[PDB]
C-alpha cells in the first residue's frame, strides 16, 4: 500500500478563496507558528544540571576498561589472549610467562585507549571475566600518553571500580 | 551638562545591548526546550561581561589581503552611527530636538549600510564580498517601501518631528488607523536590521559569517554592538510611531516606564520571530517588498493623502 | 553645537574601543594566520574578480524610485495649502505614475533576476 | 491564588537551605536552589539528594564536598569526585543507594576514592612492564691480551 | 550567486574501511558498519548481518528478527529526525532541531540499554542479536512511542504550511522519475518523484 | 523555568529607562526647574532670545513677571 | 508536571493541543531502574537426543553455484512482472 | 603590591576566557553527532557560555570531532592557524586521539596531535555527550590555572 503526501486540489468556493486571502494578507499561518514556540517558552526545559546531575545509564554501559580479581585477590586474567585476538582495533598487547609460583599470568597487558573503539568484544571473549569495560566515562586527559594504559593502570582501575563493576555484572550476567 | 547627558545616553545603550545578548540566548533557549546561560553569574547575569572582556583581549587580525584603512573604518562607522540614531529619540524629551528627526533617522540608516559594504569589500575575501553584495540587495529591497510607509503615517501626524508623534497619539495609538502600515513597517525593520528571517548579509548557514567573516575580537564586537543597538533603536522607533505613550509634563518618568515596556516587548518579538521561522532567499526578499509591500504601500499612500482631506481632519503643520 | 558634540562623542567612543582592541591584546602574526579564509583551502582567484549582478535592472529602477520619494516627502506640508483641489490631484497623479511605472516593469519582466 | 503559592515555594527554598547564606552558597556553587530529600552522604562529604516529583534525569543529584583529598573544591567540582558506590545510583544504573544496598567488600578495593589526576604530579605515566629481553655479554675486568 | 557548476570533492573522510575489512574476521568487521552511515547504526549492522547469514546459509531466530525490525524502525526515526531538522537548520529554522534532538536523546537510551553504547551498538550480528532485551525496555519504548506523533505534529506546525519554508523547498531540486533511476537514486530520492518502490515491500527481509 | 529569563529583562529595562529619565531631569536642572524651551520655528527662537535680554542675567529661562513693570 | 493551572492553559492555548496528556519529560511511567533477574529460554537445538549436528548444519548445505551455461520456445523475464500497488485504505491522501 | 594586582588580573582574564568559550563549527564524523547532542537541550552547552560560531576568526576552541584523513589534514591545520589567540584544541574520540579503528589505514592521520597541539583528549568511540562536556569543563579548569600575567610580572 502507498499514500500520496501532496496531491490535493484546493476548493474554489468563495468562502475558501477568502479564507486563503485572509491567510495570505493577515499571515494567519505564520502567527500560528509563533504560537508553537510560545508554548515551548512556558514548558519546563529538558536540561539537566551537569555535573551535579547525570544522564541515565544502564548496567551494560561500555566505559573505561579495568582488570578484575577473584575474591581472594588473585588476578582473573590467565593470559589466554582471546581479548587480544578478537580486538577489532588491535588495541590490546599481551605478553605472558610462568609466574614465580608457576601460575599462567601476564607480564604485559596494554590497552591503547586511543586505538580502542569501546566495543566490548574483549569482555565478551574473556572466559573468566578478567577484562571489563567499567561504568566510568569521565577520564579525559591533558596528554596523549596518559591514554596508553599498561597492566598497572588497568589493575588500579579494577581495584578503584570493583564495587560498581561487580554490581553491574550481577545485574546483567543472566543476559550473557 | 550636555556632555553628561550624552554619556547618560550611550553608556546605558551599550549596557542594554550587552544584556540583550543574554536575554536573546535565554529566550531562544527556553523556546528551544533548554535554559541558555545560567552558570556565569546568577541566571547568567555576568555572561555578557565575560564575552565582552573575552573579545577585547582576543587577538585582532588584519587579513593579509585586506585594505587596511577601510577595514578599520567600517566597524567604527557601524557603532558610531548606531549611537547617533538615538539622539533624536523622544523618551519623552530628545537629546537633540530636530525639526526633521524622521528624515535624519532615514539618512543615518542609509549611511550605516556602508559599514557593511566597506567591511565586506575591505576584507578581500569571497564570503565577505558575497555578504556585502547581499546588503546591497537588501537595501534595494526595503528602502523605498520603508520611506513611503513612514510618509503615510506622517500624513496623520503632520510633521517630521518625532515629538509630534506623541501629540498625535494622545487619544489613541496610531496602530488602530494604520495597522496595515504597522504590519509592513514591522517587517521592514527586520530587513533593515538584517534580522531573521532576513539575516542574509551574515547568513551563517550559507556564508559562514558573510560580511564580517574576517573580523575578530574587538573589531568584530563593534559590529555585534552596532546591530543589537539598531535592533533596540528600531523598536523604540516602532513604539513611538504606532504605540504612542501618553506624556504628562509633570511626571515625565511615567512616560519613560510605559514607553520602555512597549519597546522591550517589541524587541522580545524580534527574538521570538528568530526562533520561529526559516530564512528567506535573498531574491525572495526583494520580490516580497517590490511585488507585495510596494503595490500596497503605494495604494495606502494614496489613501492617506486623500483621507485627511476628505474627512476634514488634516493635522496642524505645527 | 550640541549636534556636533554628540557626533564627535559617538565616533570618538567607537575609535577608542578600536584602539584598545588593537593595543591591549597579545599578538602573534604569521603568514598562515592572516591568509584569506575559505573553509580551509586556499582561494581560487582573487576576491576582486568581477561579481555578476543579477538584479542590475532593479538596482537602476531603485534610483528612479528613490527620487520619487524625495518628491513625495513634502506631501505633509503640501496638505496645508489652501489650494487643495490642485494639490490632491497632483499628489495622486504622481503616485499613480509611480504605480504605472512599477506595473510596466513588472509586466515586462524587469523584476525577474537574470539567470 | 496559584501565583501566590508559587512565591511561597520560592521562599521555602531559602529556609529549606538553612537561610540566605545557605541559599546563596548553593545558588553560586551549583546554580540550582531546589530542595531535595537527603538520600545520604559519603566519606568525602558529598551529599546526595532526590526528588521523585522532578522529571527523570533531574530527580537525583549530588552537592559536591568543598574539600576532597586535600584539594579545595568549593569552586572546582567535577564528576570524577563521585565514588563508585554512589556512581551507580547517581547515574540510575540502580534504584538502590549504597546506604540500603552496600557494595560487596573486598580487601583489595580502594578505601579512598581518587578523582581525575590528569594534569597533576599524580598523573599516570605509561611505561613498558616487561624486563629486558636480550642480555649483553659483559667483558672481563682483567687485562689479558 | 547563480550556481553554474557543482564539483563535489569527497574523500576528506575516506578511511579505507573496505581495505581494512579484509584484515578482520567477520565478527571483527561488524563494528565498521556502525561507522558508515553513523546516524543509522543498527540498519547498517542489519544489512551486513543479512549478507553474512546468506553466505552462511543460516537463519536468525524469529525473536531476533523482530528485535531487528523494531530497532531498525527506531533507527529510521533517529535518521529522519537528523535528516529533517538539520535540513531545516541549514535553511535557517533552528528550533525544530532542539525539540527533536531531545527525542533523539531518549532513543539513544534504548541503544545504550540493549547494548551499552548510545550510538555504535554493534548489537545486530550475523545470527541474530548480541543480547536479549533487558526487562522493562519494551514498556519504556511504548511510553516513548505513545507521545512521539505529537512531536511530529509540532514539527509540522512549524514547517509544513509555513510559506517561508515552502518558498525554500517547493520546486527546488526537481528530479524526474527517469533521471532518478538512471542516476542510481534510491529511497525517498525515488519516491519523491512518484516511483513506487520500497525494498521493505518488494524485497522484504527479516 | 521561564521566569529565570526575567532578571536579564529587568536589567535591560532599567538600562533603557535611564536615558529618558536622565534627559528629562537634566533639562529641568538646566532650565530653572522647567522643561527646556522648544524652538522649531524662527518666531519661537526670537521670543527665547528676547527672554535672554529681558532676564537681565543672560538666561532665556529666568522669567520676569509683573514685578518687572513699574 | 509542576506548571501552574494558568500556565498550563496558556501553553495549551498557544499550541492548540492538550500538552499535559503527552509531556515530553519523563516522570514515573518509566520502568524501575532495578529489575528482577531474567530467566531466558533456550533454543531449538537444546536437546539430549535426536539432535545430531549433521542434520542441522546450514553451512554444509551451501553449494557451489549451478553453471547454467559455459563456454568450456517462449521468451522469459527474470521474474513475473511486479503487481501494481494499491492505495492505502488507512489514509490514501495526506 | 604588584604581585597581588597581577594575580587578580589573571583571575579576571582567565575567568572571562573560560566563561565564554566559542568552539568553531567544525565536525568530521560520528563524533560530531555526540557534539550535536551536547548542544541539544539535555546538556545545553550554551548554558555554560559555550556557543558555536562558524568563522575561525570568531572561535576560541577547535573540537576535532572525528577522523582526520590525510586529504583533510591541510585544511584542519589551515583553519586552526586562522584562529586568533588564545586558542585551544580539544581532541574528541579515538580517531582524533590516535587513529582509532582506522589507525593502520593508508589514508588516516594517526592522531590529530601530529597536526595541531592538543589541550584535552576526550576518550571514547564516540565519547558520550556527557563525556565531551566533562572534557570541556576540564578545558575550563585548565584555562583557570593559567598564569600569563604572573609569569610576565616575573620576567
Ligand atoms: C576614524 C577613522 C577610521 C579609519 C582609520 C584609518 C586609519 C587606520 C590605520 C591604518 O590605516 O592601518 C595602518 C595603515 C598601514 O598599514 P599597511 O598594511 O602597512 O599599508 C596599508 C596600505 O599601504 C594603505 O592602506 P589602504 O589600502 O587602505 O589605502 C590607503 C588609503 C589611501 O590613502 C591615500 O592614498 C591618500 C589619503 C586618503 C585619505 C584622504 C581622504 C581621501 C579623499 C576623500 C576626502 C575625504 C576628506 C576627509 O585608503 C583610503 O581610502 C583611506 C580612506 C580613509 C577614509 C576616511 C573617512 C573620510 O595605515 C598607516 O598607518 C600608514
Ligand atoms: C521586567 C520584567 C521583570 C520584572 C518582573 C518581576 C516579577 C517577579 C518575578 C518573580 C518570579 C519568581 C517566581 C518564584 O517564586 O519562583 C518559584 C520557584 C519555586 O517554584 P517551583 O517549585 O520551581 O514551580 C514553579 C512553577 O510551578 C512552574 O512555573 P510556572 O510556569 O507555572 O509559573 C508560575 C508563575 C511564575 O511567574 C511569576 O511568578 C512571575 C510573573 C511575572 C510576569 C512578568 C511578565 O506564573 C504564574 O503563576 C502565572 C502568572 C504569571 C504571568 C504569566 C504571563 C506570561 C505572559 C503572557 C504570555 C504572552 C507573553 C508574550 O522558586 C525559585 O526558584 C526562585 C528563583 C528566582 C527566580 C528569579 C525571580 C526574580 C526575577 C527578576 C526580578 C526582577 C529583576
Ligand atoms: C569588570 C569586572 C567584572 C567583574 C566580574 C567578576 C567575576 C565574578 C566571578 O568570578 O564569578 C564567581 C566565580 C565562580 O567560580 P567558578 O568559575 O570556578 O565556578 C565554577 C562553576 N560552578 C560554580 C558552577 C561549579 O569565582 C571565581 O571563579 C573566581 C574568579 C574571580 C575573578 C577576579 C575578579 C577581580
Ligand atoms: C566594551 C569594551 C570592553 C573592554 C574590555 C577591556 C578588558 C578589561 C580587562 C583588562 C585586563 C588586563 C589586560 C590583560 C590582558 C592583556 C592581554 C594578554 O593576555 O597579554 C599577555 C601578555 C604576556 O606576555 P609575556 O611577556 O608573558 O609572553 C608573551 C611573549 N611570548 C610569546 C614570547 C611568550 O602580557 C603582557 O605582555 C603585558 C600584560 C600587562 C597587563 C596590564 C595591561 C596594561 C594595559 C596597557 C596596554 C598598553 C596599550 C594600551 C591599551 C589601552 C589601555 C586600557
Ligand atoms: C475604509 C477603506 C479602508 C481601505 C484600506 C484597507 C486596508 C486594509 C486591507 C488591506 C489588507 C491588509 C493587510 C495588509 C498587510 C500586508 C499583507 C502582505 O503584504 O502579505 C503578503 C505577503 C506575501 O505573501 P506570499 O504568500 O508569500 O505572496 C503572495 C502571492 N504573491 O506576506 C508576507 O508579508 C509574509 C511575511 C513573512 C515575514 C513574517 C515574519 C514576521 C511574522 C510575524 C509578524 C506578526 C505581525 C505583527 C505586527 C506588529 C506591528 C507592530
Ligand atoms: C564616509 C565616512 C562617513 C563617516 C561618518 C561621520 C559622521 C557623519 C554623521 C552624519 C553627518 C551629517 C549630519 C547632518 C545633521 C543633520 C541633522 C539636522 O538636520 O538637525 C541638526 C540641526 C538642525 O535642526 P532643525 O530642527 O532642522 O532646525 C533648527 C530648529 N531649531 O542643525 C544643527 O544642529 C547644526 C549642525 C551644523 C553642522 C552640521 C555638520 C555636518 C557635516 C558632516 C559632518
Ligand atoms: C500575535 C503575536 C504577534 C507578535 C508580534 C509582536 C507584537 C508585540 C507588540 C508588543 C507591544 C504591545 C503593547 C504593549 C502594551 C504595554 C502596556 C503599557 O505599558 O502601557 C499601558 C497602555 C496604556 O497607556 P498609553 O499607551 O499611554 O495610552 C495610549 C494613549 N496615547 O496600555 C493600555 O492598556
Ligand atoms: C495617469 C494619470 C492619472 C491621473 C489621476 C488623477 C486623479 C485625480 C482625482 C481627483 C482628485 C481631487 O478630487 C477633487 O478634490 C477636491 C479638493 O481636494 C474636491 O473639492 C472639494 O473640496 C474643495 C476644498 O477641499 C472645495 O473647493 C470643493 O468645493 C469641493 O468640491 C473635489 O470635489 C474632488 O473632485
Ligand atoms: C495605485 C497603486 C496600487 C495599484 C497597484 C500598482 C502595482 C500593479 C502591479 C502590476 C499589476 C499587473 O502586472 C503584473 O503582471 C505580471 C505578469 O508577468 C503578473 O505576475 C505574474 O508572475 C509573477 C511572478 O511569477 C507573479 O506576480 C504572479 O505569479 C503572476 O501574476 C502579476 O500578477 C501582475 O500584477
Ligand atoms: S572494547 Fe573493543 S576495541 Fe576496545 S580493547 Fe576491547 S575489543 Fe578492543
Ligand atoms: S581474554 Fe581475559 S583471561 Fe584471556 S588474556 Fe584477555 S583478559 Fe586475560
Ligand atoms: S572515534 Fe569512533 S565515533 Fe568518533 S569518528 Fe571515530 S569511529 Fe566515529
Amino acid at each position: 500500500t502507498y499514500k500520496y503526501v501532496n496531491l490535493r486540489e484546493p476548493s474554489m468556493d468563495m468562502k475558501s478563496v477568502t479564507d486563503r486571502a485572509a491567510q495570505t494578507l493577515l499571515w494567519t499561518e505564520l502567527i500560528r507558528g509563533l504560537g508553537m514556540t510560545l508554548s515551548y517558552l512556558f514548558r519546563e526545559p529538558a536540561t539537566i544540571n551537569y555535573p551535579f546531575e547525570k544522564g541515565p545509564l544502564s548496567p551494560r554501559f561500555r566505559g573505561e576498561h579495568a582488570l578484575r580479581r577473584y575474591p581472594s585477590g588473585e588476578e582473573r586474567c590467565i593470559a589466554c589472549k582471546l581479548c587480544e585476538a578478537v580486538c577489532p582495533a588491535q588495541a590490546i598487547t599481551i605478553e605472558a610467562e610462568p609466574r614465580a609460583d608457576g601460575s599462567r599470568r601476564t607480564t604485559r597487558y596494554d590497552i591503547d585507549m586511543t586505538k580502542c573503539i569501546y566495543c566490548g568484544f574483549c569482555q565478551e571473549a574473556c572466559p573468566v571475566d578478567a577484562i571489563v569495560e567499567g561504568p566510568n566515562f569521565e577520564f579525559s586527559t591533558e596528554t596523549h600518553e596518559e591514554l596508553l594504559y599498561n597492566k598497572e593502570k588497568l589493575l588500579n582501575n579494577g581495584d578503584k571500580w570493583e564495587a560498581e563493576i561487580a554490581a553491574n555484572i550481577q545485574a546483567d550476567y543472566l543476559y550473557r | 551638562m550636555f556632555m553628561i547627558n550624552i554619556l547618560m545616553l550611550i553608556i546605558p545603550i551599550l549596557l542594554a545591548v550587552a544584556f540583550l545578548t543574554l536575554v536573546e540566548r535565554k529566550v531562544l533557549g527556553y523556546m528551544q526546550l533548554r535554559k541558555g546561560p545560567n552558570v556565569v553569574g546568577p541566571y547568567g547575569l555576568l555572561q555578557p561581561i565575560a564575552d565582552a572582556i573575552k573579545l577585547f583581549i582576543k587577538e585582532p587580525l588584519r587579513p593579509a589581503t585586506s585594505s587596511a584603512s577601510m577595514f578599520i573604518l567600517a566597524p567604527i562607522m557601524a557603532l558610531g552611527l548606531a549611537l547617533t540614531m538615538w539622539i533624536p529619540l523622544p523618551m519623552p524629551y530628545p537629546l537633540i530636538n530636530m525639526n526633521l528627526g524622521v528624515l535624519f533617522m532615514l539618512a543615518m540608516s542609509s549611511l550605516a549600510v556602508y559599514s557593511i559594504l566597506w567591511s565586506g569589500w575591505a576584507s578581500n575575501s569571497k564570503y565577505a564580498l558575497i555578504g556585502a553584495l547581499r546588503a546591497v540587495a537588501q537595501t534595494i529591497s526595503y528602502e523605498v517601501t520603508l520611506a513611503i510607509i513612514l510618509l503615510s503615517v506622517l500624513l496623520m501626524s503632520g510633521s517630521f518631528t518625532l515629538s509630534t508623534l506623541i501629540t498625535t497619539q494622545e487619544q489613541m495609538w496610531l496602530i488602530l488607523p494604520a495597522w496595515p502600515l504597522a504590519m509592513m513597517w514591522f517587517i521592514s525593520t527586520l530587513a533593515e536590521t538584517n534580522r531573521a528571517p532576513f539575516d542574509l548579509t551574515e547568513g551563517e548557514s550559507e556564508l559562514v559569517s558573510g560580511f564580517n567573516v574576517e573580523y575578530a575580537a574587538g573589531p568584530f564586537a563593534l559590529f555585534f554592538m552596532a546591530e543589537y543597538a539598531n535592533i533596540i533603536m528600531m523598536n523604540i522607533f516602532t513604539a513611538i510611531l504606532f504605540l504612542g505613550t501618553s506624556h504628562n509634563p509633570h511626571m515625565p518618568e511615567l512616560y519613560t516606564i510605559n514607553f520602555t515596556i512597549k519597546s522591550l516587548l517589541l524587541t522580545m518579538s524580534f527574538l521570538w520571530i528568530r526562533a520561529s521561522y526559516p530564512r528567506f532567499r535573498y531574491d525572495q526578499l526583494m520580490h516580497l517588498l517590490w511585488k507585495n509591500f510596494l503595490p500596497l504601500t503605494l495604494a495606502l499612500c494614496m489613501w492617506h493623502v486623500s483621507l485627511p482631506i476628505l474627512t476634514s481632519g488634516i493635522p496642524p503643520q505645527t | 553645537m550640541n549636534l556636533m558634540l554628540a557626533l564627535l562623542t559617538n565616533f570618538t567612543l567607537a575609535t577608542l574601543l578600536v584602539i584598545i582592541a588593537f593595543w591591549l591584546p597579545q599578538l602573534n602574526v604569521y603568514s598562515e594566520k592572516t591568509s584569506p579564509y575559505e573553509c580551509g583551502f586556499d582561494p581560487m582567484g582573487s576576491a576582486r574578480l568581477p561579481f555578476s549582478m543579477k538584479f542590475f535592472l532593479v538596482a537602476i529602477t531603485f534610483l528612479l524610485f528613490d527620487l520619487e520619494i524625495a518628491l513625495l516627502l513634502p506631501l505633509p506640508w503640501a496638505s496645508q495649502t489652501a489650494n487643495l483641489n490642485t494639490m490632491l490631484t497632483m499628489a495622486l497623479f504622481l503616485i499613480i505614475l509611480l504605480a504605472v511605472s512599477l506595473a510596466y516593469e513588472w509586466t515586462q519582466k524587469g523584476l525577474e533576476w537574470t539567470e | 491564588m496559584e501565583l501566590l503559592q508559587v512565591l511561597k515555594r520560592g521562599l521555602q527554598q531559602v529556609s529549606g537551605h538553612g537561610g540566605l547564606r545557605g541559599y546563596l552558597r548553593v545558588l553560586f556553587r551549583a546554580n540550582d536552589v531546589r530542595v531535595g530529600t537527603l538520600v545520604g552522604e559519603d566519606k568525602y562529604g558529598n551529599k546526595y539528594y532526590e526528588d521523585n516529583k522532578q522529571f527523570f534525569g533531574r530527580h537525583r543529584w549530588v552537592i559536591y564536598t568543598t574539600e576532597m583529598n586535600g584539594k579545595n573544591t568549593f569552586w572546582d567540582v567535577d564528576g570524577s569526585m563521585v565514588p563508585p558506590e554512589w556512581h551507580r545510583w547517581l547515574h540510575c544504573m540502580t534504584d538502590d543507594p549504597p546506604t540500603v544496598k552496600p557494595p560487596t567488600a573486598r580487601k583489595f578495593i580502594w578505601t579512598n576514592h581518587k578523582f581525575n589526576l590528569s594534569g597533576t604530579p599524580q598523573q599516570y605515566v605509561p611505561y613498558s612492564t616487561t624486563r629486558k629481553k636480550i642480555q649483553e655479554w659483559v667483558p672481563p675486568s682483567t687485562p689479558y691480551k | 550567486e547563480m550556481v553554474r557548476k557543482c564539483d563535489p570533492h569527497i574523500g576528506l573522510l575516506h578511511r579505507g574501511t573496505e581495505k581494512l575489512i579484509e584484515y578482520k574476521t567477520y565478527l571483527q568487521a561488524l563494528p565498521y558498519f556502525d561507522r558508515l552511515d553513523y546516524v543509522s547504526m543498527m540498519c547498517n549492522e542489519q544489512a551486513y548481518s543479512l549478507a553474512v547469514e546468506k553466505l552462511l546459509n543460516i537463519r536468525p531466530p524469529p525473536r531476533a528478527q523482530w528485535i531487528r525490525v523494531l530497532f531498525g524502525e527506531i533507527t529510521r526515526l533517529l535518521n529522519h529526525i537528523m535528516a529533517v531538522t538539520t535540513h531545516a537548520l541549514d535553511i535557517g529554522a533552528m528550533t525544530p532541531f532542539f525539540w527533536m534532538f531531545e527525542e533523539r536523546e531518549k532513543m539513544f537510551e534504548f541503544y545504550e540499554r540493549v547494548s551499552g553504547a548510545r550510538m555504535h551498538a554493534a548489537y545486530v550480528r550475523p545470527g541474530g542479536v548480541h543480547q536479549d532485551l533487558p526487562l522493562g525496555l519494551m514498556d519504556d519504548i511504548y511510553e516513548f512511542s505513545k507521545n512521539f506523533s505529537l512531536r511530529i505534529d509540532e514539527l509540522e506546525e512549524m514547517l509544513t504550511n509555513n510559506r517561508i519554508w515552502r518558498n525554500r523547498t517547493v520546486d527546488i531540486g526537481i528530479v524526474t522519475a527517469e533521471d532518478a533511476l538512471n542516476y542510481g537514486f534510491s529511497g525517498v530520492m525515488l519516491r519523491g518523484s512518484g516511483i513506487q518502490w520500497d525494498l521493505r515491500k518488494t524485497q522484504p527481509y527479516d | 523555568m521561564w521566569f529565570e529569563v526575567l532578571p536579564g529583562i529587568a536589567v535591560m529595562g532599567v538600562c533603557l529607562f535611564i536615558p529618558g529619565m536622565a534627559t528629562a531631569r537634566i533639562h529641568r536642572f538646566s532650565n530653572g526647574g522647567k522643561e527646556k524651551r522648544v524652538a522649531h520655528y524662527p518666531y519661537q527662537w526670537y521670543l527665547m532670545e528676547r527672554d535672554r535680554r529681558v532676564s537681565g542675567v543672560n538666561r532665556s529661562y529666568v522669567s520676569k513677571g509683573l514685578e518687572n513693570i513699574d | 508536571a509542576s506548571a501552574t493551572r494558568f500556565i498550563q492553559w496558556l501553553r495549551n492555548w498557544a499550541s492548540g493541543r492538550d500538552l499535559q496528556a503527552k509531556l515530553q519529560l519523563r516522570y514515573q511511567e518509566i520502568s524501575k531502574r532495578t529489575q528482577p533477574p531474567p530467566k531466558l529460554p533456550v533454543g531449538p537445538s537444546h536437546k539430549l537426543s535426536n539432535n545430531y549436528y549433521c542434520t542441522r548444519d546450514g553451512r554444509r548445505e551451501a553449494m557451489p553455484p549451478s553453471i547454467v551455461m559455459s563456454s568450456q520456445k517462449k521468451a522469459v523475464s527474470p521474474a513475473p512482472p511486479i503487481k501494481r500497488w494499491e492505495l492505502s485504505q488507512d489514509e490514501p491522501y495526506l | 603590591r604588584g604581585e597581588y594586582v597581577v594575580a587578580k588580573l589573571d583571575d579576571l582574564i582567565n575567568w572571562a576566557r573560560r566563561s565564554s568559550l566559542w568552539p568553531m563549527t567544525f565536525g568530521l564524523a560520528c563524533c560530531a553527532v555526540e557534539m550535536m547532542h551536547m548542544a541539544a537541550p539535555r546538556y545545553d552547552m550554551d548554558r555554560f557560555g559555550v556557543v558555536f560560531r562558524a568563522s575561525p576568526r570568531q572561535s576560541d576552541v577547535m573540537i576535532v570531532a572525528g577522523t582526520l584523513t590525510n586529504k583533510m589534514a591541510p585544511a584542519l591545520r589551515k583553519v586552526y592557524d586562522q584562529m586568533p589567540e588564545p586558542r585551544y584544541v580539544v581532541s574528541m574520540g579515538s580517531c582524533a586521539n590516535g587513529g582509532g579503528y582506522y589507525h593502520y589505514s593508508y589514508s588516516v592521520v594517526r592522531g590529530c596531535d601530529r597536526i595541531v597541539p592538543v589541550d584535552i583528549y576526550v576518550p571514547g568511540c564516540p565519547p558520550t555527550a556527557e563525556a565531551l562536556l566533562y572534557g570541556i569543563l576540564q578545558l575550563q579548569k585548565k584555562i583557570k590555572r593559567e598564569k600569563r600575567l604572573r609569569i610576565w610580572y616575573r620576567r
